[PDB]
Formats: C-alpha cells, structure tokens, sequence
RNA sequence: UUGUUAGGACCUAAACUCAAUAACGAAAGUAAUUCUAGUCAUUUAUAAUACACGACAGCUAAGACCCAAACUGGGAUUAGAUACCCCACUAUGCUUAGCCAUAAACCUAAAUAAUUAAAUUUAACAAAACUAUUUGCCAGAGAACUACUAGCCAUAGCUUAAAACUCAAAGGAC
C-alpha cells in the first residue's frame, strides 16, 4: 500500500516523491492546526526509543501529550476502567513511527 | 564416427612395443577405419593390478589411437583387441574433442523457498 | 524394403553441396564425410530429403501435413527396422505404433 | 619439514627407517574387530605368522568375549607372543568396527610394541551382497 | 510448510540399547 | 583387493603416539561417510525407507541452516541497551 | 517501481571498474560536495558535448584531462 | 525553485552508485562503552568498535573515515513474506579524519 | 516535461555472477592430476558439490570423468594415487583439526 | 564459406593421417616423445601445469 | 573351523562416494563404465466396445545360485506364545522363453488455457484463490472390493456389479 508514494528503486533503497509527501504533508499540518485551534487534545504516540525523549520533549513544548511507552490494550477502547469515569479521550493521535 | 582408443598394452621393450602399435593400428585400417593420430603417454604403474590372457599385470604403456570408423566397426574392434595377448585393456570411446566445451555465464543464485518445496511436495 | 537407400559413397547433408564446389578434395576426405563414417540418423536425414523432393511440390518447407507425413514415414520405417533386432524392447514398441497412428491423423487431416 | 600422515609410497625412496628396517618390512598386526569376539594376529612383511590372540582364547567367554577390556588383554597376549619371537615395530590394519578395536591397538602397546601406523580395511561393498533382513525388537 | 513441519522384553531393549548407544559415543559420528 | 596395501585409510604414528593417530582416523573416516555406511550397511534399509530417511535428512539440514543464518544475522544487534532509560 | 538510473550511471559505472572509488573520502554532509568521480563525469559530458562520438575517446581524454588538474587517478586493476 | 527530481540527481547519495566498498566521512554522534554510533549521511546509522590505537581520540562530534558495506542491513528467512531488518547499516571503521 | 527525470536502462553497476573454478574448462577422464583434485587421500570418495564447489554441471562432469578413468585403467579408486598429493587445494575439507 | 574453410582445414589436416606406408616411422616418433593430460587448477581458476 | 595371503579360480548377484543432485520416461519405473539403436514438429482439451504397456507377489519349462529369504527344522523365551530373538535350509528374489493384470499404482491434486483483481480465510485442515472448456465419475448407511450375469492362457482370481433387508444415522476436519 505504499507503492503509489514510492518515487522509484535507487538501486535497491526505495526513494520517496517528496512532491506527494508536500501535499500530503500540508493537508496534515492543516489538519493538526485546525484541531488544535479548537483546543482539542493532541496525543503524540511513538514505539522508536531513540526519539523517545525528543517526542516527550516536543509534546511538552507544544502544550500536548505524548505516550512513548508501552501502550497498554483497552487504553482506549476501555479507557474508563484505566483512567477513570469521565476520562476525555484525545482528539487526535499523531503517529510519528 | 570419430572415435578414441585409450590403449594400454603390456610393459615391454621398444622393439616388440612398436611391433604391437603396429599390430595393432592395422587391425583397425583391416575395420575400415582411418586412423589420424597416436599418441604415447609413457610407461606407468597401473592404478591396480590387470589380469590379462592368464598373466597379472602391474605396469603398462598408455597409448592413445584416434580415428574414424563406422559405426559398425566399434564392436569388431575391441572384439579383435581383446584376444591380442600384449593388449592390457583396450577402450574406444567418442572423441572428447567431437564433443565442445560448453559456455556458461555464471552460477545464478537458487532460492531455498523454491528447494524446500521440491524436497516435500515430491 | 523401399526403392532407394542411400548409398555408402553419399555426403552427409551438411556438406552435400558444399564438397561439388570444393574444386578438388581427397578421397581420405571425401570417405570421412560419407555416409558410410556417420550414424545411423545422417542417413535418415538424406532418405527424408530425396522423398521430400520426389513428393512435395517445395521442398524448402518443412511444415506443410505432406512433410510432416514424410517425416513420419521415415522415423516409422527406423522404428521398423529397430523392432526387428529388439523384439523386447516395449519404449520403441511404442514409438512404432504411435507415429502410426499421428501419420493416420495427419493423412486424415491433408484428404 | 614436518611429519607427513601420509604413509611412505612403495618404490621409492625415503629417510624413514624404524630399527633399521624399511616401512615395508615393518610386521603386520592384523586386528578384525567384530561386535562379538576381537581377533589379533602378527605376520611377518612376508605373510608368516608369527603372533595369534583372541578374546576367546584369554579365556573369556560369551558376552565377555566382547568387551574393551577382553580385547585390551588379547592385545597384551599377542604381544607378549611377538616379543619373544623378535617383533619391536608393528603396522597396525584394524578391521571391523567392534568394542575391541582400539582397546586391542592399546593391548598391543602395553604389551612391549611399537605401532608406527594405523590402516583400516573394513569392507565396504560398493554396491555387493543383499544385508540381513533388520530385527524387530 | 517447512516451518509447519518442523521383563524379558526390557531386558532385551535396555541390553540392546547400551550395546548400541555404547558405539555411537565410540566415533564422531553423534559429534566431534 | 587389486589395489597396493597400505596406501588407503592409513594415518602415520607421531612421536609414539598411538592414540592420536587413531583418533584422526576415526575423524577421517567419519569425515568421508565409511562409518555412517558401514553402521546401516548392517541390516537392509528397503529403498521406500531409504528415500524417506535422505529427504528427512536434507529437509532437516536446510531448516538449521536457516535458523542458524538468521540467529547470526542479529547476532551484532545484541549489544549494551543504547537508550537505557527510554 | 522505475529503477532509477541516469546518464551519468554508464559512465560511473566504468570509473569505478577502471579506478575504484576515489582515494578522498565521500563526505555525504556537504550538500555541494564533489568527488573524484564526479568531476570525471562532468569533464567527459563536456568532452561530449564537442561532439566525439567514440567512448574511449572519450575516457582516456578525461584521464588525461584531470591529470592536468593534478587529480590523482590510479588506474587500479586489482 | 529546484525540483525534487533535479534534487535527487546531483545529490550526494545518488552520486556514490553502489555503496559497497566505497569510502565516506561520519561523525560520532552517541557512544555506549566502546561501540561508537557514526552518522555517515545516510538513512541509518552503523555501529563499530572503538579501536585499540588512539581510542580516547573517538569521542562525539569526531569526523572518521569509513568503508560502507550496506546501507541497511536486511534478508529473507524461510517462512517470512517481508525482508527482516535490524534497521543499522554496515561499515568498517578506518580512523580518524585529519583535520588539516 | 522534465530532463531530470530517470532513464530506463538495464543496471550498470550489475555485478558479474560467480563462476566455478572448473567454469568453461575441460575435464577429461585422462587428466587424472585434475581429477584427483576432488576426491578423497584416504578414501578416494568423490566430494560432494557443497565440497567441490562446483556448479551441478561441472560437479557432474567430474563425476563421469573419474568412474570412466577408474573405470578404463587410469585412475586408483580405493585412495588418491600418491603422486598428486601435493597438488593445490581447491576443496574445503579439513580432516585434521 | 563456413563449410568450405571446414572442409578445407580437414584436407590440410589429411596430410599428417597415418597409413601403412609410413605406419613403422609414426610409431617411432610417438613412442620418442610422450604426452601428458595431465594439469591443476588454483582456488583462483588458474591452470597449474608441471 | 578360524585368522592371514601384494596366492589361484570364478564372473553368481548387486551397483559405495558422487546424490546437500532433481534428470529421464505415458505410467510402472530408471543413476557402475563403454559403444550401438533411440525420444523431436499433430493448434489445443476431449476415447472404448480397439491397440500397446503395466512395481511387488504368483504360476509354467530349462538354467543360475554370492548373499538374502516366506516357509520348514533345531535352540531360547515365558504363567504359555504357531510370536518378537539365534542357527540351518527351501519356494523365491537372477537369467532366457510364456502367462497373471493387481498396489495408499497417491503429489489421495483429471487434462488444458487463463487472472491475481473482484475492497475474495468465503467452513476447517491440506496445497493462496478463482474462471473458462471437454470427458469420466458421484447421489444416506450397512447388506457389499458381496450375490448373479458377461469377458478373460487367470479355475480361492481378475474386471463389471445388484436386490431383499434394516435402521436415523453413517462420515469428515477441528
Ligand atoms: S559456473 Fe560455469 S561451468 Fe560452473
Ligand atoms: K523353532
Ligand atoms: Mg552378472
Ligand atoms: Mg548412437
Ligand atoms: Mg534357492
Ligand atoms: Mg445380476
């Protein structure tokens, strides 16, 4: 399902069009603002542990959330046992990795 | 066809060894044949001890016949070579040179998915 | 047996009509391009040649039904003669009576 | 200039004497190890025998006839019958693949002689006689 | 697929078997 | 049998040592298969029992091979944690 | 999937089997960095662009024509 | 303004071909005991050894030289649809880079 | 539209396949110093392909050529005739530890 | 043209054929002079004639 | 009798390594070497009441016989084994002429030309799925690889193949 993004092979190492990833990209940043105007939560969400810190620290400057830990099943299918029973879900979840 | 005999006659001295090369090539003219080389490879221990006409033998001379001949003659050939009492062990065998080395590019790399299911499926 | 077999003197069909232009060559050589210093399927290759040019309008084209029936009539003739030295022998058995029948089909197909 | 495994060649020329003897004339010590009874015999380089031992007739018998330790003593005799008869170096041509085949090469060694070699010459067909049908057990 | 894949009568057995594992731990043939 | 005597599986004794000798021996004919044929040349493997046993054989060779390749493959991966602590 | 290959590739390609990679070290963090070998394939497109049509015209000249620059080209077969 | 695909032409990594065998410059960015994280200018980074001679001399920020190999290491194992990778590349640490 | 954009072309940086050693040269039954060179010093058992190195046709060419030259009066069969002993190695095979 | 240099090459070679009259001096010659097949490759694929 | 024999005889039977290979043949089947003969063009799928073949085992006649070996005999075993184990030996495995036509003869996949998308595990396990074409075959289970009929160097066989009867299951994968 990525074929349609993917530029071409040089040699073996797939490249990227950097002409979809601008549109695509600008849709959503576009996206992330407007929700973000609206105070919506925004959750950051990684796995990588080399940009651990990085994604908590960026979190922490914008004024959102980040989980770059261990996501625990039902967090948030069955986020009122977890967190309590009035817990506000996020409004988006931005997946850097 | 062209064909090579692979002639190892018995250890003897040069006198009687020309005698059984000349012996020899004639009864290959006497099959019709047209002999166009002999070749000599030098006297040597055999790789094993031949038993030929009620005598062991552990040393030989290598020689080497090519000709050509029908296809027809072969079996006369070594049928008459066979009784000769200073013929070790005689072969005739095609040509190697009739036969030309083949042209490869390389060994082009087989995949395992493609061994394992050859091995089980049959 | 059939009318014609070709003779022992003969040149095989690569240098059939290669060796007449040739102004002069040995009798060494001539015998060692001969029918009679080569294998059994030279000669079938000379006896499909006469036939093809006796019967078939061009004999340049191999592929027409008339060809083909030739070229089975000879393989089915050496099967023949090959069955008569190896009564036992059930793969040419075979091959004997499956060119056969493939000549029956094709001579149904050229009528 | 190092020890070479391969045996001398016979017919040519080597440095390589024992007791001032050639390796072609070193005694044989013909060892047939069988799954039950373990064989020695010694010959002369000109097939003489000299030396016989067996598991069997140490006196061991039955099972124990084919043991290590049964073959390590008819090594040991065949020696001892050897060495009186004036054997120092022996080439060691252990057939069979039985209990006894290097306890009898140790016996030999215990016993007083010197083995310079080790050949083997189990048969192995190449292609042969039909084996015996396998024990269902 | 591959991966899918992958009394007088025991006297007689535990007699045979050490006769038997006895020569296999004789040789290299289990391992070096 | 027509073969010269004591060219073939023999090794040479170094220095009095008998018992090397033999073990190399055995590693030699181990090596070359003898010990595996004369084992089965025991009894008679019927050929159905034969091409069953070769092809477990190969099939179980090229499954170690793999599952060794692919455990040497990551066997740089396994180091000091980098990000201890994230 | 295009493979991606340019021009330049048959004639980087013949470099690196006739002299290998260049003794000085690719750095990949300058973005307007030149190597060896991209100096020869700028020089043997200008050798072109006069119009010689024969390849090794064309590969022996740009040896010849870095030598003049000092470039150190090693025509290493090994 | 450049396009992308001029971009990719006379990039730096496009001009190298192959990266087997190839000399490239790096900089010691993390070190964990003596395995050096070197950023060469490439996707993934590689790991070596801190070398016997002149080991104090690696520490982070140090340009060195290299010898790529692979650019990400990957491969194939039975039973698997997708190529498995340890998301590192290869290559062989030669030594400091003189500053000059 | 764009100069820039890739060619299509077959790889010039392709890489020659690896040939055998034994890759387009005869192997004839009377050549028993090569032949030799493929079997067994104590033995005489020919070595297996993953032993040879050898591709499958090669590996079979050996094979017919030592069985007729064993087979003719040429070559040992039980063991490697003491003569090419010295001969390189070319087979990866250590019987010594 | 071919078959013609084929045919020709094959004339030329007809004069050095053995035949009865000179049988007796072309076994001489043979025996004077031996021939060896005998050769060994390298790990590199190099001949390594003695 | 045994061991050894770089002693003689014999040429019975089977073909190590190669073979970690995957070739050939319609299937059965086929790998010691050499030589001879030899596989090949029908557009393709589709055939019996015809023709030709058909592992192993078995019969007929004359040979062969190294070894193996139903069976048979002797020795052990057990509360007793016609068993499993040991020894001896036979039909037989081999050859040359005739017959027998059977295998889980199964890759348990009919043979062909497609496609990899139909937002298709379309049960589950096997071997990803699906379409088109032609023939053969199947229609709950036992009764039944049975009875009878017919064909056949077969004569307890082989192929073809029911009914009464009795039940509400039988059967498959997990
Ligand atoms: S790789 Fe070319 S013959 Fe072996
Ligand atoms: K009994
Ligand atoms: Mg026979
Ligand atoms: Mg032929
Ligand atoms: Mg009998
Ligand atoms: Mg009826």
């Amino acid at each position: 399902f990525m074929e349609p993004y993917i530029f071409g092979n040089r040699l073996g190492q797939d490249i990227i069009d950097l002409d979809q990833t601008a549109l695509n990209l600008q849709l959503a940043l576009n996206f992330t603002a407007h929700v973000a105007y609206r105070k919506g939560i925004i959750l950051f969400v990684s796995r990588n542990r080399q940009f651990s810190h990085l994604i908590e620290t960026t979190a922490q400057a914008c004024g959102e959330y980040a989980h770059t830990r261990y996501f625990k099943g039902g967090l948030l299918t069955n986020a009122q046992l977890l967190f309590g029973p009035s817990v506000r879900l996020p409004d988006l979840i931005i997946f850097l990795h | 066809p062209r064909y090579e005999l692979a002639l190892i006659l018995k250890a003897m001295r040069r006198p009687e060894t020309a005698a059984a090369l000349k012996r020899t090539i004639e009864s290959l003219m006497d099959r019709g044949a047209i002999v166009r080389n002999l070749e000599s490879l030098g006297e040597r221990a055999l790789p094993y001890r031949i038993s030929s006409h009620s005598q062991q033998h552990s040393r030989g001379g290598y020689f080497l016949v090519d000709f050509y001949a029908p296809t027809s003659a072969v079996e006369n050939i070594l049928e008459h070579l066979a009784r000769d009492i200073d013929v070790v062990r005689p072969n005739i065998v095609k040509h190697p040179l009739t036969q030309e080395v083949k042209e490869c590019d390389g060994i082009v790399p087989v995949p395992l998915e493609e061994k394992l299911y050859s091995t089980k499926r049959r | 047996k059939q009318d014609d077999e070709p003779p022992s003197s003969a040149f095989i069909k690569e240098y059939k009509d290669i060796i007449p232009n040739i102004e002069k060559v040995d009798d060494v050589v001539k015998r060692i391009l001969s029918l009679e210093m080569a294998s059994r399927k030279e000669k079938l290759k000379i006896k499909q040649e006469q036939l093809m040019n006796k019967i078939v309008e061009n004999p340049e084209d191999s592929r027409t039904l008339e060809a083909q029936i030739i070229a089975l009539t000879v393989r089915i003739r050496n099967y023949e003669e090959h069955m008569q030295k190896h009564r036992k022998d059930k793969a040419h058995k075979r091959h004997l009576l499956m060119s056969i029948d493939r000549r029956k089909k094709l001579l149904k197909i050229l009528r | 200039s190092r020890f070479s495994l391969y045996p001398p060649v016979p017919g040519q020329e080597s440095s390589l004497q024992w007791a001032g003897m050639k390796f072609e004339d070193v005694p044989i010590a013909h060892i047939k190890a069988t799954y039950n009874n373990t064989q020695i015999q010694v010959v002369s380089a000109t097939n003489a025998s000299l030396a016989r031992a067996s598991c069997g007739t140490e006196g061991f018998r039955n099972a124990k006839k084919g043991t290590g330790i049964a073959a390590q003593t008819a090594g040991i005799a065949a020696a001892a019958k050897a060495t009186g008869k004036g054997v120092t170096h022996i080439r060691v041509v252990v057939k069979g693949m039985g209990p006894g085949r290097w306890s009898a090469i140790k016996g030999l060694t215990m016993g007083g002689l010197e083995v310079i070699s080790i050949t083997d010459n189990t048969p192995v067909p190449h292609x042969g006689c039909r084996p015996r049908k396998a024990r269902r057990l | 697929n591959l991966l899918k894949k992958f009394s007088i009568r025991l006297r007689v057995l535990n007699g045979l078997l050490y006769k038997s594992l006895t020569e296999l731990l004789c040789t290299p043939q289990v391992s070096q | 049998a027509k073969h010269l005597k004591f060219i073939a599986r023999t090794v040479m004794v170094q220095e009095g040592n008998v018992e090397g000798a033999y073990r190399t021996l055995n590693r030699i004919l181990t090596t070359d298969g003898l010990t595996e044929v004369i084992s089965r040349r025991r009894y008679y493997e019927k050929p159905c029992r034969r091409r069953q046993r070769e092809s477990y054989e190969t099939c179980r060779r090229i499954y170690n091979m793999e599952m060794a390749r692919k455990i040497n493959f990551l066997m740089r991966k396994n180091r000091a944690d980098p990000w201890l602590g994230c | 999937i295009q493979d991606i290959f340019y021009q330049e590739d048959q004639i980087r390609a013949k470099f690196f089997a006739t002299y290998g990679s260049g003794q000085k070290a690719f750095d990949l963090f300058n973005p307007n960095f030149k190597s060896t070998c991209q100096r020869f394939v700028e020089k043997y497109t200008e050798l072109q662009n006069l119009g010689e049509t024969d390849e090794e015209k064309l590969f022996v000249e740009t040896g010849k024509a870095l030598l003049a620059e000092g470039i150190i080209l090693r025509r290493v077969r090994e | 303004v450049e396009s992308f695909a001029s971009m990719l032409r006379h990039s730096p990594l496009t001009q190298l071909g192959p990266a087997k065998d190839k000399l490239v410059i790096g900089r010691i960015f993390h070190i964990v005991e003596d395995d050096l994280y070197i950023d060469f200018g490439g996707k993934f980074h590689c790991v070596c050894k801190r070398p016997d001679v002149d080991g104090e001399k690696y520490q982070r920020g140090t340009r060195v030289r290299l010898r790529l190999l692979d650019l990400e290491l990957t491969s194939r194992f039975l039973g698997g649809t997708t190529d498995t990778t340890i998301l590192e590349a290869d290559a062989v640490l030669l030594g400091l880079q003189e500053i000059r | 539209s764009n100069e820039d954009l890739p060619v299509p072309m077959e790889n010039p940086y392709k890489e020659p396949l690896k040939k055998c050693v034994l890759c387009e040269k005869r192997v004839d039954y009377k050549n028993v110093q090569l032949l030799s060179q493929f079997i067994s010093p104590f033995t005489g058992c020919i070595y297996g392909r993953h032993i040879t190195g050898l591709c499958g046709k090669k590996q079979r060419e050996i094979t017919k050529a030592i069985k007729r030259a064993q087979k003719m009066g040429f070559m040992p069969v039980t063991y490697k005739d003491p003569a090419y002993l010295k001969d390189p190695r070319v087979c990866n095979i250590r019987y010594r530890e | 043209q071919l078959k013609e240099q084929e045919v020709l090459k094959l004339q030329e070679e007809a004069k050095n054929f053995i035949t009865r009259e000179n049988l007796e001096a072309r076994i001489e010659e043979a025996l004077d002079s031996p021939k060896s097949y005998n050769w060994a490759v390298t790990k590199e694929g190099q001949v390594v004639r003695n």
